[PDB]
This record gives C-alpha cells, sequence and structure tokens, in this order.
DNA sequence: ATCGATCGATCGATTTTTTTTTTTTT
DNA sequence: ATCGATCGATCGAT
C-alpha cells in the first residue's frame, strides 16, 4: 500500500485525538459492547463524526474527502479500527463514520443531482420511497476438509463493495479445497450482512412548478438498514456509486445506473424530540392550570373564527384515547374519527391543513382515492428475484397517525367497505393473489363531505343529508355539520381578521402534546361514570325525540373524550369534570 | 493452494471435542444406565427414527466437564455460532456407539432395512470373492437428528439460543445459527420424499453408484463409472434406482409475525422455513409457534453472475417446534356441575354471551342452533334439516355482530363471516393459481368449510344475489352445486346458518309494515325458522341499568355477578354433542298437540291477512322445524321423551321472534 | 509411408416475464 | 456457469 493511505492512516492520529471526544465515544461503545456481554452470560460499530474538526486540522484531506472520499476514507476506516484495537485490545467489523456536517457543496436535494456530484459524498434528502426490502448478503466463507480436517476459509467483495472500484471476484462458493477433500459448507464463522436498497424522491414542497419528482437510490447495509420505514422525510449522505457497465461490458444506448452509498441520513421532521427540562417544565407550569385548554384551543385557529368546540375535539383526538386492550379479547377502538360537514367554503379542508401540519402522521387523502388507499393493492408481480412483495398505503402507512379525509363523499364505497373494517375493526385485512395476513392499522382519522345537496343543508334533513348511508355514520364518533348562514354582525367579526390575515406558540404545543401522549394515561374513574351515566342514558332519553343516530358506541366515545381531556389536564387520573367538557362538546355535538 | 483460500486458525477445536461428544455420547447420569444408551439402542430397536436432543442436558454435564472438571473448552458456545458442524460430526459418532443386532429385524416390520441389508448384502459380497469401497455413514441413516434449545430455567442458572424473536429480529450474522423465533404459520406447500443419493445401477458390470444432490437440483452421472466397467471398452449403463437411493421427507412453511412485534410502519415478514423428517407434518397455516431451528442460505442455481453479490437471501431450517394454543367417561361428571345444578335450560342460556347485557330470550334460542337436531331420514330417501337457520333483525348494530364473534368462537365448527366479507365464491370451491408449487388447485371455504357446523354472518343485505342464490340452495342444505367450467359436482353442506341483517335506512320505522322494513327477500325469509328484531328504544331505566354494565366495564374485566356463574365452553361444548347423540323420539300425545296448534297457526296467521304485523302463512316448513325445536329442546334434557311443555316451548319463542314490533 | 479415425482441447452460446387502470352496457 | 460444436493432432491401418 502507499505511504498515501499509510500517511492519510498517520494523518488521522492528532485526529480525532483532537477533537478527542470521538475517541471514548467509541470507548463508550467499548463498554457498552462489554456491558451486553456481562449481563449475557448491540451498539453497532459505525460511529458519529462531524466532519467540521477537518476545517481546523486538513483543509486539503477536508474537501478531499468531499472530493475524492473513495480515497480519504479507506486511511481514516482503519485507524478508527485501528485504534479501536488500541482502545481495547485485553478481551478476546466496518467501524464506519457517518458525519452530520459540516456541510456543503455537495448540500443537493436528488432532483439536482451530479454530473460532478458524482463519486462524491454528498448530503441528499427527501421522501423514502419506494425502500426495496432487505434480504441478507455474505462476505466470507469458512469449510472443513475431511477427514484430514482443519478449517477452509474464503472472501467475497461484490459490486457495491466497500467504497471505491475493485476487481469483482464472483467465486460461485468454496468447495474441494486442494488436497480435493469434500467442503462442507459452514456458516455463523463466515461472515453475513442484510442488503437494502432504497430509492428516495425530491420533496414536492420544494418541487418545481410544473414537473414531476425523481426518486433516487440508495443502498442500504447492516445497521444502515432498516433505521427508516418507507416514505419518511430524511436528509440522505455519502458518495455517489456510478459503478456498472454503459453497454460496453458487452459488445453490440442508455447507460450507468448509479446511487449514493452510505452514510448517516439523518431522520427528518418538517419528530423527534428533544425536550430537555426548561421546555418540558413550562409543560409542568402550563398543565397546573385548567385555564391552558382553551387557549390550546384558540392557537389551533390562527386564521380561524370560532369553531373552537370543533378545535376542541382536534387536540383530544391527539391525545389518542388510551387503548386498552381486552385481555385475551378484543381491543374496544381507543382513537376518535370525525368529519367535517357542511355548506360550501367551510374551510373545513382549511382545517385539515392545520391538522396537516403540526400532527406529524399522517397523511391525508381528497376523494378517490385507491385503489385501495392504505392497500398495499399487492405490489407485483415479483420485484424482485421473483419474490412477491406487498408495500402498504397510505392507510397503513399511517399507522399511529392522523387520517385527513378531503371530498369523502365522493369517495367510491367500494374502499369505503374497507374503512369499516379500517375504522371499527381497526385493523388491515389482505388476500388477493397473494400474502394472506392481516395486519394492524389503528390510525387516527377524520374526513370531510357536502351537503348532499346544494345550500339546504340547513332546511333538509340532517338525514338524507348524510350522503354516505349507514353504518359510516356510527363509525365516526363526531359529526359537525357547518353552516354556511351569515351575519353582518358575524361577517363585521369576518372582515378585519380575514383584512389582518393579507398583512401559547403552536411549536410548543405539538411538544406539549406529544410528551402528553406517552405520559400519561388517565386509565378511568367511576367519578366521572357518575354523572355521564345519567348523562348518556338521558340523551337517549331526550335526542331520539331530536336526532340520531344514538348508540353505545357513542357513549363508548365518551370515555375517549373524557380520556383526551384527562390528558389535556395531564392528570394522572380521570376526573367527573372533564366528562362536563366532553358532554359540552357533545352537547354542541348535537347543537 | 496457499494465498487464495487461506487456511485459518480459530481458537475453537472439536478433535477432542468429538471424544468429549462421544463422553457424552452415550455415557451419561442423571437421566440404571444413562439415557443415550438404551435409547440409542431404541433406535436401534427401530421404533424410533427421530433423534430429540436439547441444550437443557448439555450444560450439567458440560457442568459435569467443570466443576468436577477436568476443565474443557464449552460445546454450546460453539453450536448456536454454527451447529450445523454438530447435526452430522456429533451426529456421525453414532454408528462407532450403536448396537449390533440390536434385535431381530423379521419381515416385516417394513421394506427397506430388508433390502438395505440386501445393499449391504450385495455390498458385502462384492468384497466377499473379491479377495474396496463401502457405502459411506451418510448413505445408511434411516434416523432423523433433532435439536431442542434451551430457553431457560438454565439461563438465568446462570448461563439465549432460545430467546423468541421476530423476522424483524433477524439479524444477517444468525445465518447458520440454530435459532428461536416466535411467528405465525403461512403457506405450509405439502411435503415430499427427497433423495439425498441417487443409486444408480451398472447392470452390465452392476455394483452401485452413489453420487450426492445437495439443494433444489443436481446434475445426474451417466455412463458407467464402476471400475469393472472402468478401463474395459465397454461401459455400463445406468440409471437411477428409485427402490435402492435413499429418500428424505420434504415440508416448508411461510412464517408470519405476530404483529405486536412490527414497528408502527412496515409490513408484516413472512419467513421461508423447511421441514424435514419426523418433524414433518407438525404444524398447519396460520399457527403460531415458537420456532427453533438453524437458519441457513440456499444458494444459488441461476441467474449466477445476476447476483453477485451473492446476497445470500438465504432462508431457515426447523430444529424443533413449540406450539402456542395446542366419553362420556368422567367428563360426565365435568357435565355433573351443572348436572346437579340443574337449570340447564337456563343456566347455560345465561352461560350464553355473558359479555353482553340483556336479550337471554335471544341468547335462550341461541342455545338450540347451537345443538340443533335431530333431522331425520325418511327413507325415500330424502332428508330433512335438522339444523336451526336464524336471523337477527335490527339496527343501528345493538353490537349484534358481537353476538356472533362468542357463538362461533364456542361452536365447534365455528365460522364467522360477512357479506362482503366472503363472496358465493368463497363459499364455492373456487380454482385459483397457487403461488409457488403449482398449479390452479381449487380451494373451497365459507358455507364449504362451514359445513356441519354453524356460519355466523353479517351484512346480509349486501351479499347481494351470488350468496343469496347459494344459500337459497344452502337452504335446500346439505348441498353446493357448481355447474362452472368443467366443474359439474354437488358438494354436501352441512353448516348451520345464522346471519344478522340491517332493516332498511336508515334505520327501522315503527309505521312501516314488516316486510317493508326487511331488505331480504321473502322467499329468503320463509326458510328461515327464526328472526329476533333488534328494535331499540330508550328506556331510562334500561339505559342506565345498561351503561352501568357499559360502566362496569371498562371498570373491570370481569363482567357476571349479583349474580350468576357461566359455564366455560370446554366444559359446556362437552355436553353439546354429548346432547346430540340422544336424539329425542317424539311422543305422540305432544305429537297431535303440535298439529293442533298448527291449525291454529294456520289460522290466526291467515287471519291477520293483509299486510301489517304479519308474517303469514304459517307453512309446516316452521312446523316441521318447530317440531325439530323441541326436538333439539329435548336434547338440553336428553331423555329422547319430547315433553309438551318442551313443545310448547319453543311455540313461546315462535311468537316472541315477532310481536316486539309493538314496542 | 499415405491415409484414416480417434480423442481431446479448442472454440462459443445459452440461463426471468403478467397485474392494476380501464368502458361501453342499462 | 455449463454444454455445445469446431478442429487440431496422432496413432493405427494399408
Ligand atoms: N372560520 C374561518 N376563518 C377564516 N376563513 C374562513 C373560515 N371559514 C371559511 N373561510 C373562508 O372560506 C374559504 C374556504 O375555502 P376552502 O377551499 O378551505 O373550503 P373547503 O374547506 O374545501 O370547504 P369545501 O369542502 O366545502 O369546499 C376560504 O377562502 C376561507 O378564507
Amino acid at each position: 500500500p502507499d505511504a498515501v493511505f499509510g500517511d492519510r492512516v498517520r494523518r488521522f492520529q492528532e485526529f480525532l485525538d483532537t477533537f478527542t471526544s470521538y475517541r471514548d465515544s467509541v470507548r463508550s461503545i467499548q463498554v457498552y459492547n462489554s456491558n451486553n456481554a456481562a449481563n449475557y452470560n448491540i451498539l453497532p460499530h459505525r460511529i458519529i463524526i462531524s466532519l467540521d474538526d477537518l476545517r481546523e486540522f486538513d483543509r486539503s484531506f477536508w474537501s478531499g474527502i468531499l472530493v475524492e472520499p473513495a480515497y480519504f476514507i479507506p486511511p481514516a476506516e482503519k485507524a478508527l479500527t485501528d485504534l479501536a484495537d488500541s482502545m481495547d485490545d485485553v478481551p478476546h467489523h466496518p467501524w464506519k463514520l457517518s458525519f452530520k456536517g459540516s456541510f456543503g457543496a455537495h448540500a443537493l436535494s436528488p432532483r439536482t443531482l451530479t454530473a460532478q456530484h458524482l463519486n462524491k459524498l454528498v448530503s441528499v434528502e427527501g421522501i423514502v420511497t419506494k425502500t426495496s426490502l432487505v434480504r441478507p448478503k455474505l462476505i466470507r466463507s469458512v469449510h472443513y476438509a475431511a477427514k484430514t480436517g482443519r478449517f477452509h476459509y474464503r472472501d467475497y467483495t461484490d459490486a457495491t463493495t466497500t467504497l471505491t472500484t475493485r476487481i469483482p471476484t464472483p467465486a460461485i462458493y468454496p468447495t474441494e479445497d486442494t488436497e480435493g477433500n469434500k467442503l462442507t459448507t459452514e456458516y455463523g464463522y463466515s461472515t453475513f450482512i442484510d442488503h437494502q436498497r432504497i430509492t428516495v424522491q425530491e420533496m414536492p414542497e420544494m418541487a418545481p412548478a410544473g414537473q414531476l419528482p425523481r426518486s433516487i437510490d440508495v443502498i442500504l447495509d447492516d445497521d444502515l438498514v432498516d433505521k427508516t420505514k418507507p416514505g419518511d422525510r430524511v436528509n440522505v449522505v455519502g458518495v455517489f456509486k456510478s459503478l456498472g457497465a454503459g453497454g460496453m461490458n458487452q459488445s453490440n444506448l442508455i447507460g450507468f445506473k448509479t446511487l449514493i452509498l452510505g452514510n448517516t441520513v439523518y431522520p427528518l421532521h418538517a419528530a423527534r424530540q428533544m425536550l430537555t427540562d426548561f421546555d418540558i417544565r413550562n409543560i409542568n407550569k402550563l398543565s397546573k392550570k385548567k385555564d391552558i385548554f382553551d387557549i390550546l384551543s384558540q392557537s389551533l385557529a390562527p386564521s380561524i373564527y370560532g369553531h373552537d368546540h370543533i378545535k376542541k375535539a382536534i387536540l383530544l383526538m391527539l391525545m389518542g384515547g388510551v387503548e386498552k386492550n381486552l385481555e385475551n379479547g378484543s381491543h374496544l377502538r381507543g382513537d376518535i374519527n370525525i368529519l367535517m360537514v357542511g355548506d360550501p367554503s367551510t374551510a373545513k379542508s382549511q382545517l385539515l391543513r392545520f391538522v396537516l401540519n403540526t400532527a406529524s402522521l399522517a397523511i391525508a387523502t381528497t376523494g378517490r382515492g385507491s385503489s385501495g388507499v392504505g392497500l398495499t393493492a399487492a405490489v407485483t408481480t415479483d420485484r424482485e428475484t421473483g419474490e412477491r412483495r406487498l408495500e402498504a398505503g397510505a392507510m397503513v402507512l399511517a399507522d399511529r397517525g392522523v387520517v385527513c379525509i378531503d371530498e369523502f363523499d365522493k369517495m367510491t364505497d367500494v374502499d369505503r367497505v374497507a374503512i369499516h373494517e379500517v375504522m371499527e375493526q381497526q385493523t388491515v385485512t389482505i388476500a388477493k393473489a397473494g400474502i394472506h395476513t392481516t395486519l394492524n392499522a389503528r390510525c387516527s382519522v377524520i374526513a370531510a363531505a357536502n351537503p348532499v345537496f346544494g345550500q339546504y343543508d340547513v332546511n333538509r334533513d340532517p338525514h338524507q343529508n348524510i350522503a354516505l348511508p349507514d353504518s359510516l355514520l356510527s363509525r365516526f364518533d363526531l359529526l359537525f355539520v357547518v353552516t354556511d348562514d351569515i351575519n353582518e354582525i358575524r361577517d363585521r367579526s369576518i372582515s378585519e381578521h380575514v383584512l389582518r390575515t393579507h398583512r401559547v406558540t403552536i411549536p410548543f404545543l405539538r411538544k406539549y402534546v406529544q410528551y402528553a401522549k406517552e405520559r400519561v394515561i388517565p386509565q378511568l374513574t367511576q367519578e366521572a361514570i357518575n354523572v355521564i351515566v345519567k348523562n348518556y342514558t338521558d340523551l337517549r332519553n331526550d335526542d331520539n325525540t331530536k336526532k340520531s343516530p344514538i348508540t353505545a358506541r357513542t357513549l363508548e366515545t365518551l370515555i375517549r373524550l373524557a380520556t383526551a381531556h384527562a390528558k389535556v389536564r395531564l392528570s394522572k387520573t380521570v376526573n367527573k369534570v372533564d366528562a362536563k367538557v366532553a358532554a359540552n362538546l357533545l352537547r354542541f355535538a348535537l347543537l | 493452494m496457499s494465498a487464495a483460500l487461506p487456511s485459518i486458525q480459530l481458537p475453537v477445536d472439536y478433535n477432542n471435542l468429538f471424544n468429549e461428544i462421544t463422553d457424552f455420547l452415550v455415557t451419561f447420569k442423571q437421566d440404571k444406565g444413562p439415557k443415550y444408551m438404551a435409547m440409542l439402542q431404541k433406535v436401534a430397536n427401530r421404533e424410533l427414527n427421530s433423534v430429540i436432543i436439547d441444550l437443557d442436558d448439555i450444560l450439567q454435564y458440560q457442568n459435569e466437564k467443570f466443576l468436577q472438571g477436568t476443565q474443557a473448552d464449552d460445546l454450546v458456545s460453539a453450536i448456536q455460532q454454527n451447529a450445523n458442524h454438530f447435526t452430522e460430526l456429533f451426529c456421525r459418532a453414532i454408528d462407532n456407539n450403536m448396537p449390533l443386532p440390536t434385535k431381530e429385524i423379521d419381515y416385516k416390520d417394513d421394506v427397506l432395512d430388508v433390502i438395505l441389508n440386501q445393499r449391504r448384502l450385495r455390498n458385502e459380497r462384492m468384497l466377499s470373492d473379491r479377495t474396496t469401497e463401502l457405502f459411506p455413514p451418510n448413505l445408511t441413516r434411516r434416523y432423523f437428528l433433532y435439536f431442542k434449545p434451551l430457553s431457560q430455567n438454565c439461563a438465568r442458572r446462570y448461563r439465549i439460543s432460545s430467546k423468541p424473536l421476530s423476522v424483524r429480529q433477524i439479524k444477517g450474522d444468525f445465518l447458520g445459527q440454530l435459532i428461536t423465533v416466535r411467528g405465525i404459520i403461512t403457506r405450509v406447500s405439502d411435503v415430499k420424499p427427497a433423495v439425498e443419493v441417487i443409486a444408480y445401477t451398472c447392470d452390465q458390470c452392476g455394483y452401485e453408484v452413489f453420487q450426492e444432490v445437495n439443494s433444489r437440483t443436481f446434475t445426474p452421472l451417466s455412463e458407467c463409472t464402476s471400475e469393472e466397467c472402468s478401463q474395459n471398452q465397454t461401459k455400463g449403463q445406468l440409471f437411477m434406482s428409485t427402490r435402492a437411493s435413499k429418500f428424505s421427507a420434504f415440508q416448508e412453511c411461510k412464517i408470519q409475525e405476530l404483529s405486536q412485534q412490527v414497528p408502527v410502519g412496515h409490513i408484516p415478514r413472512s419467513l421461508n422455513i423447511h421441514v424435514n423428517g419426523t418433524l414433518v407434518r407438525s404444524l398447519s397455516p396460520g399457527d403460531i409457534v415458537d420456532v427453533t431451528g438453524i437458519f441457513l442460505p440456499a444458494p444459488y442455481t441461476g441467474f449466477k453472475a445476476l447476483k453477485a453479490g451473492l446476497l445470500t437471501e438465504t432462508y431457515l431450517e426447523a430444529q424443533f417446534v413449540r406450539q402456542h394454543k395446542k366419553l362420556t367417561s368422567d367428563v360426565e361428571e365435568r357435565v355433573m356441575e351443572l348436572i346437579t345444578s340443574g337449570d340447564v335450560y337456563n343456566r347455560l342460556a345465561k352461560s350464553i354471551a355473558p359479555e353482553i347485557y340483556g336479550n337471554l330470550d335471544v341468547k335462550k334460542a341461541l342455545l338450540l342452533l347451537l345443538v340443533g337436531g335431530v333431522d331425520k331420514r325418511v327413507g325415500d330417501g330424502m332428508k330433512i334439516r335438522g339444523d336451526i337457520n336464524v336471523c337477527l333483525m335490527g339496527d343501528p348494530g345493538v353490537a349484534k355482530s358481537q353476538l356472533l364473534k362468542a357463538i362461533c368462537k364456542i361452536s365447534p365448527r365455528g365460522v364467522y363471516t360477512t357479506g362482503k366479507g366472503s363472496s358465493g365464491v368463497g363459499l364455492t370451491a373456487a380454482v385459483m393459481k397457487d403461488p409457488v408449487t403449482d398449479e390452479m388447485i381449487l380451494e373451497g371455504g365459507a358455507l364449504v368449510l362451514a359445513d356441519n357446523g354453524i356460519c355466523c354472518i353479517d351484512e346480509f343485505d349486501k351479499m347481494d344475489e351470488s350468496d343469496r342464490t347459494a344459500i337459497h340452495e344452502v337452504m335446500e342444505q346439505q348441498t353446493i352445486s357448481i355447474s362452472k367450467a368443467g366443474i359439474n359436482t354437488t358438494l354436501n353442506a352441512r353448516t348451520s346458518i345464522l346471519a344478522a341483517a340491517n332493516p332498511l335506512y336508515g334505520r327501522y320505522n315503527p309505521r312501516l309494515s314488516p316486510l317493508d322494513n326487511i331488505n331480504l327477500p321473502a322467499a329468503l325469509l320463509s326458510r328461515f325458522d327464526i328472526l329476533f328484531l333488534m328494535l331499540d328504544i330508550p328506556s331510562r331505566d334500561d339505559d342506565e341499568k345498561l351503561a352501568e354494565h357499559v360502566t362496569y366495564v371498562h371498570m373491570h374485566n370481569k363482567q357476571p355477578d349479583l349474580d350468576f356463574t357461566p359455564v366455560e365452553p370446554s366444559k359446556m361444548r362437552e355436553y353439546i354433542a354429548y346432547a346430540k347423540t340422544k336424539r329425542p323420539v317424539m311422543s305422540e300425545a305432544v305429537n297431535d298437540y303440535v298439529v293442533q296448534a298448527y291449525i291454529r297457526l294456520r289460522q290466526d296467521s291467515k287471519r291477520e291477512m293483509d299486510s301489517k304485523f304479519s308474517f303469514g302463512q304459517a307453512t309446516p316448513r316452521t312446523l316441521l322445524g318447530i317440531i325439530r325445536l323441541s326436538q333439539a329442546l329435548a336434547k338440553l334434557r336428553l331423555a329422547d321423551m319430547v315433553d309438551i311443555d318442551d313443545v310448547e316451548e319453543a311455540l313461546r319463542l315462535v311468537r316472541v321472534s315477532k310481536e316486539s314490533l309493538y314496542q
């Protein structure tokens, strides 16, 4: 090997010796690796490094890694593993480096790429799609020669091997190694890596005016594998690999399939998240107030007048409603689903955009829709190596998240029947060709629909006004009709805010709620029951002479509603005080 | 050669461990002599083939090679890493330590072992006048060997290989590893015997040829390799002798994830596994099991230069299986807790669906179809049901779908279904291409699957026509008719039938007359013996008390009280067929009386005449069933005496099925 | 010694493939 | 990757 390789390794001594912060971090890995060794008789070898130090270290070695990482990297690979030996050599292996950056040039999105940006480690970000599923891949092989014994040994290198190009050496597989003895395949002594490959589309948000997005591939190996689900927003960083022939490989047009390899691919929220102390204390401070919730309500409609009762239901839906599953019996549905309805220009779909942002999971829907929505729709045939692979639709892809529906009334009933399976059953069922499974979709959901006919959504009865009979009505825990009714007293209020439109903090909310989600579930208290039992019964005792439908499922929501406010209060226990809130919005549900 | 394919040292060595293997093989203490002695003769006794091994006992003898020295390197830590070297080399010592006779082979017994001695009869006589090839140790085995790993109380000894895992929990480093994962079975394509070594025969020069074959394929030898035909101008002809060559039974299955292990996103992972030996036929599709086995890749064929890199893609092999949820003698007494309790017709009636409140009278009739009977044989012959078809009419849902959830669960041949849901093609044998193994094999279900058992049904109005006609014929019962394709068959459906269906939109209107509210065809309702109208009017007293039960849970997991003790299904079910063996014979006393109330019902139902409450006409089919009802009701009394109250008891349920339309 | 046929080393060619958006009929 | 045919030479026959 050239000293150019040995010197670069030698050039990496003082670094990361300075900054030495990674030195013990790997040792922090060493210990935890040793830690698990203590209990059983898990951490990946690869380590994070801020590239920045090269700017205080070698600017030539700096940009070179940005230039020819293929060269500078491999020596940096050794010293890490090399020092890793020296770090702990006592007890008796890629050890990769990520580099958050410290960017960039080399900062580009996938839509705009190369030819110059090729063969260079670069940050690229976007949707994870469609994310080819993982398969296992060997490198090293080993054997036993009987009856003479000993042990055989074999190594492998593919096209995607390491970083740089190397001579291709498909070996078939080692057998009958001289002397000519039978060689039985040996495993677990031999080396393996599960392989993964995924493309990534550039963001439609950052997408240009009139053109379609182009998703580009990246390999996923070892820990890099399965770090993320498909459809995620994430920034990949690594060298761009051009490997493969231009049709010249066989003497006889388009050419050179290409993708980026490694490295970090930091998940990006645009969840996660850091909390700390100062921040959560605001939660801890704000939690004391019972006056906070309306503030929680008012923050929801920066551009929106009122409908705060409609708003209150939204956050209560953010809570999740405290899923409680029967022991060796079926769970009752935990989460709440609603549909906005009313005369045109309601800004109901507008509201979904608000539901669309801080929500963080998940995908919305406008009318049609399908085939299948969250259905995999049987991704087929094969793809790949003859292997049938289903790819979950949005409804599945949205699991443990929000579902917004625009033009829900216009949607085909074909998949509506599935939405019964989607909502009441709250799980996915699949038989097509095919794979046979029932997979959980517990996703929280909401929809929106116009009046069946015209502006008469007021005058005409709400039944026949549903536009989507029947059990569809039973499904949704709340249906709010939006009257387009106008008032000069109203319009006067309507103007200036619409006027101020053209010319308590929101982000703090989702952090307040997200932590409010895992901590802490209020469970149940009979005291809330005591009033509500007389409530819902009385609701069937009166409302049936007023409106409908009225079902115990609506009562089941009461537990959901109060369950949410108990979260809104951050109460460790349910209170009957919350019911008055739920019942009232339920009062508003009727009126 | 040196360099390429370098010989590489490892601290692990089995050279003396193989001796340490035979130290453990045979000789043993904890379980007169060691368990491995007469048990290995037990295989030499040929009453057993499968050899079962566990990691549990290895630890104690490893403790026996430990404490209790002299000290020796651990086998078990070299096992889970490879262990395939242990499926042979540890096992290859068995010919050294196995007893010779060990008893008489007789005749049959079986073939093979009479031939295999003849193969060795021909093999030894080859060298008898010859004065030196011999049948390899792998060539003659006749016994399978299995491993069952330790979880376990040994792991807390303290002592890993047994920790249950998801497919998602499956690392690439676990290749070669004997491992254990919990998962749902899938596929389970049929098992077939697979040969390890072909037996060719030279004819002319004779002898025997054995060529190893691995994985999915092999390259068959030709000509003659026999040395008698070697160097002689004439090479003998040869082709595989199937009687001679050894076979191995090969099954396989996909294993789905439990779905609780799954991430909130992504997808359930099916896992290909291949069943072999005595371990075959140990599983069915969709069963949940903690699977324990070694995991090895099986490349390639190809392709080849396609893959590259190789990217093994591997698979799992099944070492061992642990399944989840695996007279009229002395079980009559298990019937006798409620036998001494009496109230068989009620307490059990109250025993039905303790989870849902009230409507015990509805549950009261539920007990009948859960039993039914008993049919008839006219000798004409035309057999008559024999079976109860019940419908449930009311909306909104009322949680009516839940009644079917309890009923089918308890019921043998329990099948839950819904309008869409299973089609009429789902209730018939329907041709479909079978993935992997081919081809176009028919798979029936539903009605065909639910025959000789209850079928619960929902969305019964949305089953449309294609289903209606089938079940229309399923009311003709005891048949499923397909004239489709080249298939002319009509197959017996003994299915018990119950479907609850929703009234015309939005909900039922009391002003609406009967049969105008119903979405089902009249001829479809006429062959129905019973329908329970589920119309729900709010009752503040009842609303509270039910809400109270809706308060009582979620409050606790245990609902029933103040007071009752619902029978568990297993002990409850045992009385079902036990009662179904009865076949009560009708007393003529109640016999003519049922006729009397019939012409009364043939009178009063017709005197209702036009529209309104209805339904007429009180056809004999209902009386034909109502007679069967007391015949089904008598079964709970057993005794086959058919009491008149037993008869009239059904007549009480007849009017009750209706007349609630006044409410 | 001319001719041959014979075997072998030479040469080079062949290895996957059907499902989700449709559309004229009452 | 293996199988397939071309084609080259060589050792026997006449
Ligand atoms: N509460 C409100 N606050 C501010 N603007 C509102 C409100 N309600 C309605 N609007 C106005 O009405 C219009 C609604 O248009 P938008 O496309 O959002 O309707 P939508 O939600 O799709 O309703 P639909 O589904 O009936 O079309 C917007 O221009 C919006 O400014």
